[PDB]
């Protein structure tokens, strides 16, 4: 009735194998007592690298151990643990003279990617899952605290994004909006993880148009939209010049966080944000240098 | 009984007496996409056996002077055999990999090569050497497919992370004086359930020589290092036309 | 599993994979000593970890014409470590030993040392050659410490004594082509349950080239020996100031 | 209440190991029949001195 | 455990450190004739110890240009120990054997012999090169004795016969970069119970190099053949006077 074959197959198994399991890591682990130990046979102390593990040997088997209760913890090394710290994330200017941001009004495109501290920890993993919590630092350029008000709307990806500090968009009838006077203590807001994907993807090894890829185009490669949240539009709430210049710092603090693959640390200088690029030229070592092997 | 080894796959067998060990990345095999971790709603194809097997890409040359090459994967084998062809016609893919990297000398050799795994192995330039510009590597590098690349800056791996740290990846050695060939099995590694192996690339393998090749003149100096991967639980969705890119 | 081993004692490890196995002299690990076979009545010091450990002291260097080398033991240790300073300290020693002697060379090379434990091995003089003369053997020479001595007439162990029979004493020998080290387990051993470490050495221990080494030119011809001694079951009594003879 | 280490501590044992013991030797060994042995994996014969 | 063997007959024992198995000729050992498969009414001799045993008959020296040798059995032994005379004496001779090739080289030489055993291996002659004349091999070329007799065409088995196919007969390779020695056990074969081991030699003992002999010069270049068999389940009946042939 059946091929045999096909009662086999184990085509279509959705479970994966595993073959390590996790276990409860509340302290670190515990010396027990060691003794001398001269036998031909077990060599705990040789290993091959070349495997690809980690060297498995105790310290128990390559000194005489007393017994240690190890009672350190091991909480402060969680993700939760080191992701969850406000940090520097975004910088914005509305200053009344000037090129960069006049008119009253900033459109800063959500990328975390821009100020090298917070960058280079995430960009430990490769995929990151997790809520987060924003805070919004405003003040004059001289840390100067003044009675304005402003008005934060995040724009996703598609909804109209304002034109000018009177535009319509600012009727904000959908989109989530915070007005605050930069007098009041910085605006905090409880952020969900919004993405199509499963995870927040710090690299993306291709492209997304999916086209011919010349050379013009190369822009694109490394861009992924599953990153691409939206745009985060501020302007001094009026029809006015604001009379005051202004600077607001974008605080971002993870939260259930969830972390996996993770790859090695940043290694050279940041030159832009979601690229990779470093300076040719200037390709330093990873540490500091000595004058030779056999002297500190 | 550890050194030796046989891997079996479609109708393709690799046979080595000098291995050491099998990695399997994440310790985690690959396995097909669960009901409710999937979202294409349309019945995908197994091929199984006509693209579940070993095909051996390519050989570079070893020298004493080599920098060192990657491959991007999902891509490398795309164009080459029955599954660079489900990779075209479909716009989903899904498989995990069996990467066997073999390369032989005499007992009179020396040297080390890391073969790694690195996840979302994204390229970066040079910047123009001073950094002022912000230029991209280019179709040619990021997606070389068979004939791998060679880097140019192997100590930071052409992306500004150092090499020194790119064991935290599902790696293996290759060292003369102990094997002869390198065998990690990745497992599929995206975040979603499946994705066009044409413009993303799951992760790159890489082959770099950190101990460089040696040995007394009058030894045979073409010491070649051949790439073997085979794809596994490969599964495909979304038919349309064959997509070349 | 029995070409590999590992000893570790106190904070010192050794590692071995061409031993031949290891030799415990006279069949005897070494012990403390019983209540009925001492007689120092006083409480005596063990420190254990700090004094049972592997001690690299001395490396000769084999040449195709070596004649031998001896080292006379309670004696070697003294001065070198905090095992010196106790059998300085004490008047009265006690203690066993795992001596491990190394040598290796390539699978090219060839030779065979002879590494004997002889119990009280008194030295003597050619007695002024001719054997009228009533020479004796200098404290340089009877108690040389680390260094060693190497022997004047090997065949006859500078003692009057046929070499050609020294195995019956524990003895392991170092074939080239076979291992490239020595694990010697000698247990106390005199007629007394403690001696002065000083002024009495329990036993000699013996390296002579009994097959000479041999190796076609241009292989490294640098050929090291390295003794590697550890005291076992360290007992001392009898405290006073520290004394260097 | 103790230390462990001080509890295993195996410092102070009196009695010697051993490995060997002494067995009754009033006659010579006797001579048991042999026959031919014709297999692979055992090696009397070959030894390592 | 597979790779040395040790072989003990009689007063003799052969030692082997890279052998590859035991073949038994046919998958049956040795046995001595039953009492329905007999007809000589006279009870026979079975000597054992005496003649069946390790005789380690001839050395040939392998060349880059030897072509093979052969060795008739039942005789090869005769003349040589008692075995030798009871092959004289006796009418009836009945008896297995076990055959041991041994040849050894260094790691650095190659080459590879084709050891078989051939049953009624009947010599043929060229027939004085056209064809057209009906000559017979000599006494001194069918029954060689020990050593043996090189062969003129070993293609055909200087028996229009390929030794393409010579492989269906008890045989065992000696490769030099794996074994250095092969070893046959072959039953009594004929189609009689007895048969006078002078006149009728129950097969030939075939040593071919296949893939020739070969190595860079300054290694030793005398690579020596050396042939050594044992009788087995000797019996001999029908006791006349000695006779030569
Ligand atoms: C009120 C209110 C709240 C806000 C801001 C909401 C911001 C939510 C941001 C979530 C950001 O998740 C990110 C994931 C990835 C990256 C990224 N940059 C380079 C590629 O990855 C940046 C942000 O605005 N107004």
């Amino acid at each position: 009735d059946r091929v045999a074959d096909v009662i086999e197959s184990s085509i279509g198994d959705s479970v994966s194998r595993a073959l390590t399991q996790a276990l409860p890591a509340p302290t670190g682990q515990n010396t027990q007592v060691s003794s001398h130990r001269l036998d031909t046979g077990e060599v705990p102390a040789l290993q091959a690298a070349e495997i690809g593990a980690s060297s498995n040997t105790s310290d128990e088997s390559m000194i005489e151990t007393r017994c240690v209760l190890n009672s350190h913890s091991t909480a402060e090394t969680t993700l939760d643990s080191f992701f969850s710290r406000a940090g520097l994330v975004g910088e914005i200017d509305l200053p009344l003279e000037g090129t960069t941001n006049p008119n009253g009004y900033a459109n800063w495109d959500i990328d975390i990617t821009g100020y090298a501290q917070m960058r280079r920890k995430v960009e430990l993993f490769t995929y990151m899952r997790f809520d987060a919590e924003f805070t919004f630092v405003a003040c004059t350029p001289t840390g100067q605290v003044v009675p304005q008000l402003l008005q934060y709307m995040f724009v996703p990806p598609g909804a109209p994004k304002p034109e000018s500090r009177e535009s319509l968009a600012w009727q904000t009838a959908t989109n989530p909006s915070v007005f605050v006077k930069l007098t009041d203590p910085p605006a905090q807001v409880s952020v969900p993880f919004m993405s199509p994907a499963s995870a927040y993807q710090w690299f993306y090894d291709g492209y997304p148009t999916f086209g011919e890829h010349k050379q013009e185009k190369d822009l694109e490669y490394g861009a992924c939209p599953n990153n691409m949240m939206g745009t985060f539009s501020v302007r001094n709430v009026g029809s006015s010049k604001s009379k005051y210049p202004l600077v607001v710092r974008i605080y971002m603090r993870m939260k259930h966080v969830r972390a996996w693959i993770p790859r090695p640390m940043r290694n050279q200088n940041y030159l832009f944000k979601a690229n990779p690029n470093y300076a040719g030229n200037s390709i330093k070592p990873t540490g500091t240098s000595r004058t030779a092997i056999t002297t500190l | 009984s550890d050194r030796v080894a046989q891997l079996t796959i479609g109708n393709s067998t690799i046979t080595t007496q000098e291995a050491a060990n099998i990695i399997v990345g994440y310790g985690e095999w690959p396995s097909y996409c669960s009901d409710d971790d999937a979202t294409a709603v349309d019945k995908p194809t197994r091929p199984d056996v006509s693209v579940n097997r070993f095909y051996t890409l390519d050989t570079k040359l070893w020298e004493k002077s080599s920098k060192g090459w990657y491959w991007k994967f999902p891509d490398v084998l795309t164009e080459t055999g029955v599954f660079g062809q489900n990779a075209q016609f479909h716009y989903l893919y899904r498989s995990g990999f069996c990467i066997h990297v073999q390369c032989n000398a005499s007992k009179f050799h020396q040297g080390a090569l890391l073969v790694a795994i690195l996840p979302e192995y994204v390229i970066g330039t040079v910047a123009g050497g001073t950094g002022t510009e912000d230029s991209h590597p280019p179709y040619k590098q990021t997606q070389p497919g068979a004939d791998g690349f060679e880097l140019q800056h192997p100590y930071v791996l052409d992306a500004g992370i150092p090499i020194s740290q790119l064991t935290v990846c599902p790696h293996q050695w290759i060292n003369l004086r102990t094997n002869n060939c390198a065998t990690i099995i990745v497992p599929y590694m995206n975040t979603l359930p499946f994705d066009s192996a044409l413009n993303h690339c799951n992760f790159g393998l890489l082959v770099v020589p950190i101990s460089p090749l040696d040995f007394d003149q009058g030894a045979t100096p073409v010491i070649p290092i051949t790439i073997t991967l085979a794809p596994m639980c490969s599964e495909f969705a979304g038919l349309r036309q064959a997509v070349t890119q």
